[PDB]
């Protein structure tokens, strides 16, 4: 079994009184910072500025906004195998870890007032981490240049605002199977199933 | 998977969606050969497609575990400078390059003002600039034509957009000061001679 | 007077000491190499020590000499990763100077984590024209006086070109 | 169910605050646990006089060690453990991290809203 706090998230329901009595329960908190900073951090020529500001970062910045109903944003959230993502894919730091940042947890917002606080906060940190337009290139290039890599990336916000040119320019410039799929108000989880069974040949 | 309005959908669709990558397998079961036989196991199943917001009209909000583990893209709608000038420019140069200014710059006040959550039709975005811009490419070459059709073809979804121009009723500590269309009708008095 | 007494560089050093050898020295050997480009040299402990876990001739620290131009670049790359701030001593009384710097990335080059991270030091020695009397094989000589290089006069150097500051009393 | 899950003549007065304390304190929803321990902690300590011969992705130190005892032998008594905690913080690898050392067979399941009794 697993699951949240009925006491944390509301809406929740409790559990029965008779499936407590012959329920274990078994408490299993989140992992620390110095068990997750030396996976993170390939070597010591990345530094520790890095790895020490992803998850002091990434621990303020997941505390003081979650997706609860505590937080504002409940959109944004982030976990423990996110940070692995982004550290791993960022072997050279410098202005990377912006870019690459900035997507991460500043890009899960809604609007950009609470991307530019987490943007702001996130890229800020970089200059004190270590001792030493612009937004739309620094994120077309990592998108363009990581969504031919791999990966599930999803593309949120508005229709025909600019999501058709990432599926279309990746999927027209890339060999894939090209399962289009218009979803509605009646499309539950029969859809998936419905719509991936004769496609590709089978006459 | 390439899906469209996936964030549109009601229960059911982010079950299979969020245990294939997580889980890696097809949900609780397959529907089609099932049974007690073998497993749905998933080991190169990827998944590529985008959406809309679940603070849409209409949309439902997506898992916090299902939205942590995908690349979030930080992309919203275009400015009214660049991108619904340079969205509303194509199509309407050939006609009046002139009266396509004010014709972005109403629409981008009105569209965050006019919510989808009264109707089906409240809702704005590119569709309401992209077709009104886009149906009133053939007009008449006076500027009582074009500011006419103009202004009274933005309308149409403006002041048909409300579920009434004018309500009367006995009630108590409530008095309408002001309409529902005189606040979005107001602006075009101002704004026809304004631009025009 | 001044013409032909100018101040140039002599050679830059840069040095790794590692207590051991194996792996972590030719990577630090690596290091020096592909930040040189000169293949570097290695030094032997001089006696064995226990308390530093080292033995006599043991291969304990890499090191390189860098001359011209090529001096002057990692120079002021590491130079800059000091922020251009070095103090009054740093300097020795015959006009050299020199820092530390740990973390050997803080001045271009990548991480690579089969390599890992070392630290980015390097004497300068500086000297001025005719240091050759001093160092050939024939008529060998010691360099006059007033043509000494000295602490005040390098570090009125150093203020200058590069523009950085000095620091302490 | 605990107590008998362990059989030592050392282990028996020191399994009182393990399963005293395995189903309570890590049961708390609330803070209402830090002071309960103390009693269980003084009580069940230096106590026995003997016999028996003391025979029967990240990795933390938490859950390599402080889960894998009372998982193992809860998990192999014939239990139904729950996860308490935030979401994704590593309650689902803890099975699947602590399931390679002994043989056993893990399963991850996705259930939905629509999970009844039929």
């Amino acid at each position: 079994a697993t699951q949240n706090p009925p006491g944390i998230y509301g809406g929740r329901k409790i559990l029965s009184r008779a499936f407590r009595n012959r329920f274990l329960e078994l408490h299993f908190d989140d992992i620390p910072q110095d068990e997750l900073e030396i996976i993170l951090r390939e070597r010591c020529q990345i530094a520790p500025s890095y790895a020490k500001k992803i998850v002091e970062v990434y621990r303020q910045l997941s505390i003081e906004r979650s997706a609860s109903r505590l937080f504002e944003q409940k959109n944004s959230f982030a976990t423990l195998r996110d940070l692995f993502r982004w550290a791993l894919r960022d072997a050279v730091g410098y202005e990377q870890l912006a870019a690459s940042g900035y997507m991460l947890l500043a890009e899960r917002c809604r609007t950009p007032q609470e991307k530019v606080t987490v943007k702001k906060t996130l890229e800020k940190v970089m200059k004190v981490k270590l001792d030493m337009t612009k937004g739309m290139r620094r994120l077309s290039v990592l998108v363009s240049s990581c969504l031919k890599n791999k990966e599930p990336v999803l593309l949120v916000g508005e229709t025909g605002c600019g999501k058709t040119t990432i599926c279309q320019l990746l999927a027209q410039f890339m060999g894939r199977e090209l399962i289009t799929l218009n979803a509605h108000q009646n499309t539950e989880t029969g859809d998936i199933l419905g719509a991936q069974r004769p496609v590709r040949n089978r006459s | 998977f390439l899906l469209d309005e996936i964030s549109l959908a009601d229960d059911s669709v982010l079950e299979r969606l969020n245990s294939v990558l997580e889980p890696e397998r097809s949900l609780l079961l397959a529907e089609q050969g099932s049974s007690d036989s073998l497993v749905t196991a998933s080991e190169n199943f990827q998944f590529f497609a985008t959406m809309n917001p679940g603070g849409d009209y209409g949309k439902k909000e997506l898992s916090p575990a299902l939205r942590n583990r995908f690349t979030e893209i930080w992309v919203p709608s275009m400015e009214d400078f660049n991108d619904v000038n340079m969205i509303v420019s194509s199509r309407l140069l050939e006609d009046l390059k002139d009266l396509a200014n004010p014709i972005v710059k109403f629409s981008e006040w009105f569209g965050k003002k006019l919510g989808g959550g009264n109707a089906t039709s409240g809702v704005i975005s590119l569709r309401d600039i992209l077709a009104w811009v886009e149906f009133i490419n053939k007009v008449f070459p006076k500027i009582q034509n074009k500011s006419t059709a103009l202004i009274q073809g933005a309308s149409m979804v403006f002041i048909d957009a409300l579920g009434t121009n004018n309500t009367a009723y006995l009630a108590e500590n409530e008095n309408d000061l002001k309409s529902l269309r005189t606040e979005c009708i107001i602006q075009l008095l101002k704004l026809c001679g304004d631009d025009l | 007077q001044n013409p032909m007494r100018d101040l140039k560089i002599e050679k830059l050093v840069l040095n790794i000491s590692v207590g051991e050898s194996g792996d972590r020295l030719t990577r630090a050997s690596k290091v020096l190499e592909q930040l040189s480009g000169q293949t570097p040299v290695q030094s032997k402990a001089r006696y064995t020590v226990r308390t530093f876990g080292i033995r006599r001739n043991e291969k304990i620290a890499v090191h390189v000499t860098v001359r011209g131009p090529k001096a002057e670049e990692i120079l002021e790359r590491g130079l800059k990763v000091k922020e251009y701030q070095l103090r009054d001593r740093n300097f020795s009384a015959t006009g050299n100077f020199g820092f530390g710097i740990d973390e050997h990335i803080d001045l271009g080059i990548k991480y690579d984590p089969s390599i890992g991270i070392f630290g980015m030091d390097f004497y300068v020695v500086m000297n001025r024209p005719g240091a050759r009397v001093t160092r050939r094989k024939r008529c060998k000589g010691t360099v006059g006086n007033s043509h000494k290089t000295t602490k005040e006069d390098t570090v009125s150097w150093f203020k200058q070109k590069y523009d950085a500051d000095v620091l302490d009393k | 169910l605990y107590v008998t899950d362990i059989i030592h003549i050392y282990g028996l007065r020191r399994s009182l605050y393990d399963g005293f304390c395995m189903s309570f304190l890590t049961l708390l929803d609330q803070k209402s646990e830090a002071i309960l321990k103390p009693v269980i902690e003084k009580f069940t300590l230096g106590r026995l006089k003997n016999v028996k011969s003391i025979m029967s992705y990240i990795i933390t130190p938490f859950v390599e060690k402080n889960m894998m005892n009372l998982v193992r032998a809860t998990s192999g008594k014939r239990f139904p453990v729950l996860i308490q905690g935030p979401t994704s913080s590593g309650k689902t690898s803890m099975i699947k991290y602590l399931a390679d050392i002994t043989g056993h067979k893990f399963v991850r399941i996705n259930n939905h809203e629509h999970t009844d009794l039929q």
